[PDB]
RNA sequence: AGCUAGUUGGUAGGGUAAAUGCCUACCAAGGCAAUGAUAAGUAACCGGCCUGAGAGGGUGAACGGUCACACUGGAACUGAGAUACGGUCCAGACUCCUACGGGAGGCAGCAGCUAAGAAUCUUCCGCAAUGGGCGAAAGCCUGACGGAGCGACACUGCGUGAAUGAAGAAGGUCGAAAGAUUGUAAAAUUCUUUUAUAAAUGAGGAAUAAGCUUUGUAGGAAAUGACAAAGUGAUGACGUUAAUUUAUGAAUAAGCCCCGGCUAAUUACGUGCCAGCAGCCGCGGUAAUACGUAAGGGGCGAGCGUUGUUCGGGAUUAUUGGGCGUAAAGGGUGAGUAGGCGGAUAUAUAAGUCUAUGCAUAAAAUACCACAGCUCAACUGUGGACCUAUGUUGGAAACUAUAUGUCUAGAGUCUGAUAGAGGAAGUUAGAAUUUCUGGUGUAAGGGUGGAAUCUGUUGAUAUCAGAAAGAAUACCGGAGGCGAAGGCGAACUUCUGGGUCAAGACUGACGCUGAGUCACGAAAGCGUAGGGAGCAAACAGGAUUAGAUACCCUGGUAGUCUACGCUGUAAACGAUGCACACUUGGUGUUAACUAAAAGUUAGUACCGAAGCUAACGUGUUAAGUGUGCCGCCUGGGGAGUAUG
RNA sequence: GGAGGAAGGUAUUUAAGGUAUGUUUAGUGAGGGGGGUGAAGUCGUAACAAGGUAGCCGUACUGGAAAGUGCGGCUGGAUC
RNA sequence: AAGCAAUUAGGUAGCAUAAAAAUGGUCCAAACGACUGUUUACCAAAAACACAGGUCUCUGCAAAUCUGUAAAGAGAAGUAUA
RNA sequence: GGCGGCCGUAACUAUAACGGUCCUAAGGUAGCGAAAUUCCUUGUCGGGUAAGUUCCGACCCGCACGAAUGGUGUAACGAUUU
C-alpha cells in the first residue's frame, strides 16, 4: 500500500479540492489529521471540520473556505518533512512562513502546535507543514 | 533529485576543472630553447603567417609559441621564456613568447601598450 | 576481488616502567572481505587560511599544538627522560687528508656558495628586555630571541603642493579655416613646509642585580645566614629612537592599462585578408571608433597590466536548490536477498528529536561586537559574545526508532460467479502450391516501363484423375481479448499460470520498491540430429547504365521448420520505471452485475475544460497536484573506441 | 673459592650484498591500426523531398568506397 | 633427550654427513605432426603410416564387395543408428 | 581438374582506389607470405652477437602460397628438425 503520508495524503487531498473549487473534502481520520486540522480551524483557513461514518469506517469532512469572489483562503499548503527527508529545527531556527503571513505546523513534545505557539512556549520539533 | 537514500550510496561527483596550459607544470611560466622557428597558415577564413616557435622546456617537453609583436630576432638555439596564452587562430599552439624576455627584445618603436612588449619607455 | 600462514585464537615462557604475537616454543585453522578486505596512486595532521548570502567548495604559507626525520640503511650504551640534528658503533655511496698501516666529514641550525628553477635576502649588531642551561652569588653561555640591512612581495598611511588666475597664452588636434578642444590646465601672483636639509630638545621599552642601610618573623646560647617589607644601588644593541621646536624654500618627487559589444571611455592619419589584434563573439580585401601612430576620453595610482592557481558568478553534481515523451537521461521484463520506506490505536523504553540556549569540555592566537594604545590606519592589547561539536545532569513525548498488544479500511486465504489467440504436451483437419505418374491437346509459355535470360516439339503452358511431402492457418478478425514483457488466431483433449466482480466469511499490516543474484526474453546466429514444399542472404545468368559487386527478371545454397543444448541483442517504444492517495466532461467499445434498458465496477480507444509544457502536445490509461524506492544524465567529436 | 665477573669461542635474530621467480609502473621500438586537422586532390552519389529502391533499429552474409541484400521490428512515413 | 612415527633440541666428529653404487640437466623461441603407437629383419624411426573426428558416394538382403570357369564361401548366423 | 593479361589515371615524387580493352568454363575470396615453397638473394628494415649467408619479428616486387591433394592457429605431447 506504502501509503507514505497519512499526513502528505490529506494535504494532497485538502489541496485539490481547494482549488478545483469544491464545497467539502472527505478525509480519512487520525490524530495527528484531527490537531491539524483543528490548527488550521483555529487559524481560519477552513470553516468547519466533522466526524462521520461510512461502511463502519470514520471520516473526517472538511469545509473549504473561500472569500465572495471564489478566491480559496488556502493559497499554498506544502509538506516540509517527508520520510525520506525528515526536518527537525530548533525553537529559535523556526522559520517565520511568509513573513508571518502564513503559518507553520510543526509536531513538538507537547503535540502538534503552530509555529507561533511553539515559539511562545520556547519548544521545538518537527517541521510538519506550511500554509499560506 | 535522486532520492536522498540514492545519494547516500552514490554520493554527487563533481567533474574536475583541467588545465589549458599543461606543460607549465601549474608555473606562472617557464624558460626553453627555440629548437625551431617558423611562421604557419591560420585556419579559416583568416589570411595572415603567423610566426611560432617549437621550443624543447626546461622540463623536457615540447611546445610551440607564438612570438607576438611586429617583427623580432629569434633565430635557433635561443632561451626563451613562455607563458600560458592560447592562440584561436592556430591549431597546437598553446603559449606565449614573453618579449623582453632572456634573449628576445621589446618590439621596435612600440608606444601604447609597452610593458604588453617589453619595450623601454621613449624618453620624452 | 580475494587477502593473511605469527597470519587468527588458546596454554606456558622471553622481555618491558607497563598490557598485548611485542617475541619464542607447542595446541587448533582460524581471522578479514561487495556494509569494500587487500592492493595501487596521492598526502604530514589540526587549530586555521582563501572564497561564498549561507550551505558548501578549495586549501594546510606565516604563527601555535601534535607526529615523523636529520646523508642512506641498522644497532645498542649512558641516562628520570633518546632506539639521541652539531653523542657512540657497523655497513653503503660520496668528499677530503695520508708517511699507504690507515683516518677525518654530514648546514632538512643562523648567514653564505654551487647546481636546479619563472622565482626569492646580510658570510650584520647585541644578550639591554623576554625565555632557557650551569652556579650560593658575582658571573658565563644562548645564530632561541631582541634589533638592523636587503626585495613595491603583501598589507596600511603620507607626500609630490595649496589659494587667486583669460571668452581663454603659445603650440598640438578637429575643422567650413566662424571657431572649438586640450584649459584655470599652464604662465603669473599669493600662501604653506608634511616630506628634504641643518640644529636644538627629547619620552618610553627599565626591572633593578650584586652589594649596602633599616625593620619584622622562624631559629637559637649567639653572630653569619634564610624569609617578609622599606630605602639606596652600575646597566639600551636598537638609537642620529617615537614624538616635539625653530631655520631655508615650490624647494626633493608619475606612471600604467583601456576606449566595437560584454565594459566606464571617438575622432583624424598610415596600412589594404599583407602587417597585425584577440578572454568570448570576431576585426583587416582602398574612408578600420577592433590593426599601427598621434590628439582626446575613462579607470587605477607608486603602482599598473599579463601569466599561473583557488573560489564566486555555475541552481553547470542543485540537502538548502536540477532533471530523464521528442534536447544528454527510465534498466527488455518479472520474481525476490540485503537495504530504504510504510494503515489506525494503547502502554513502556528515551536511540533520534526538543528543552533548562542547565552544567562542562571544544589551549592561545585568528574569525564577530564594543572599548583602548602606536600622530591614524595597518598593526597591537583588554573584555564581551554568536554559532555547532562532544560528554554529562534533570525533564517533555507528538513524530522516527525499540519492546509487548488491540482494530480492519490495505493486502491475502476460503466460497460463488465469469471472460480470455495465457502456457506446455499429445492427436486431427481442409484449401492452396510444388514434384511424380497416367489421359486430352499444340507452339508457345513466362516476364517487364520496355526486353532478355529461363521453360517448351525428349510434348511445355492449359485441362482431368491419382499419389506423396513440407510449411502456414483466408472468412471470423476490429478505434478486440489475454499475458510482466517478448508474445499469443484452423479444431479437440489432457496438464497448468494469472486476472475481474461480491457483504461473504476468515487472518489481522502479513505492505511498497528493490543494489547484487536468479528466471524469462522477437528476429538473426551457433552446436548435435532430422526435415526441406514454398520463400530466400551468399552466388550464377539476363537486362538498365559510362560503370551496376544494386534497385528489375530467371534460377539458386545456408537459413526459414522439429527435438535438445547455447547466444541474451532490437525504433525490446507509449522513445513516458513501479506503487498508492486525489483532481470537470463528451463519444464509442470489452467483461461482469441487473430480464433487458439504465447505471455502476474493472479495463480499452478518440476528442477535450482547468492545470502543466520551450513548443509540439499532454490532459482520470497526466507529461496535473503529493510522496516511497530503484535505474539513469552533466557540451560535441574522439568513443561505446583503446586497455583490463 | 664465589663473582663464569671480563675478553675469547659457539648459537639465535638482523642491515647491507648476492641468487632465483613472479609482480606494479614510466620511456623507447622496425612495422601495423584507427582518430583529428591541413586538401577545396582522385572515385562514386549513400543520407536530407516519396532523395528518385521510404527511412531507421538488432543480427547475418557480401562488395573499391559511401553501401547492398535476407529475417524480424518501429513511424520518429509522403501520397491515396 | 623429546616424539607414535616423521621430525624437533642439545652435544660430538670430519674437507665432505641422499658421504659407496643405483637414481631427471634446466629454461626461452620457431617449423612439422594433435596425442599413446606403427614402419624400410641387415646404412633411412622421421615431418612418413595409423589414429579418434569429418565429408562424399555405393548397398533392400538369393545386398553392395571380394576369391573362383563354376558350385560355394566371406560379408553375416549381420540388416541403412548396418 | 582449372582459377588471365595489357594500357592510362590524384594540389611534388611515388605508386594506382579508378577507367578502358582482349580472351576464357571461370580468372585466386578469407587467410598466409624470401615460407619444409623466393631463381635473382647474404632482398629490405628491426631484434639478438664485439662481429650472425643460420634464427626471430615485419615489409610484399608471391620466378613458382592458398582453402578437405585442406587454409590459418593451437594447450598438451616428441630418443624429430632449428
Amino acid at each position: 500500500m506504502a501509503i507514505t503520508y497519512s499526513i502528505g495524503d490529506m494535504l494532497t487531498k485538502l489541496r485539490n479540492a481547494s482549488r478545483v473549487g469544491h464545497g467539502s473534502v472527505d478525509l480519512k481520520m487520525s490524530n495527528m489529521n484531527k490537531s491539524i486540522l483543528n490548527i488550521l480551524k483555529e487559524e481560519g483557513y477552513i470553516k468547519d471540520f466533522n466526524f462521520l461514518e461510512k461502511k463502519g469506517i470514520a471520516f473526517i469532512r472538511v469545509l473549504l473556505k473561500y472569500d465572495n469572489k471564489r478566491n480559496p483562503v488556502i493559497n499554498k499548503i506544502d509538506a516540509i518533512s517527508t520520510p525520506g527527508r525528515k526536518i527537525y529545527s530548533s525553537y529559535r531556527n523556526m522559520p517565520r512562513i511568509k513573513n508571518g503571513y502564513g503559518i507553520l505546523i510543526i509536531s513538538s513534545s507537547q503535540g502538534v502546535i503552530t509555529g507561533k505557539e511553539a515559539k511562545d512556549k520556547k519548544i521545538g520539533g518537527e517541521l510538519i507543514c506550511s500554509v499560506w | 533529485m535522486p532520492t536522498i537514500n540514492q545519494l547516500i550510496r552514490k554520493p554527487r561527483k563533481s567533474q574536475t576543472e583541467k588545465t589549458a596550459s599543461p606543460a607549465l607544470q601549474n608555473c606562472p611560466q617557464r624558460r626553453g630553447i627555440c629548437t625551431r622557428v617558423m611562421t604557419v597558415t591560420p585556419k579559416k577564413p583568416n589570411s595572415a603567417l603567423r610566426k611560432v616557435a617549437r621550443v624543447r622546456l626546461s622540463n623536457g617537453f615540447e611546445v610551440t609559441a607564438y612570438i607576438p609583436g611586429i617583427g623580432h630576432n629569434l633565430q635557433e638555439h635561443s632561451v626563451v621564456l613562455i607563458r600560458g596564452g592560447r592562440v584561436k587562430d592556430l591549431p597546437g599552439v598553446r603559449y606565449h613568447i614573453v618579449r623582453g624576455a632572456k634573449d628576445t627584445l621589446g618590439v621596435n618603436n612600440r608606444k601604447k601598450g609597452r610593458s604588453k612588449y617589453g619595450t623601454k619607455k621613449p624618453k620624452a
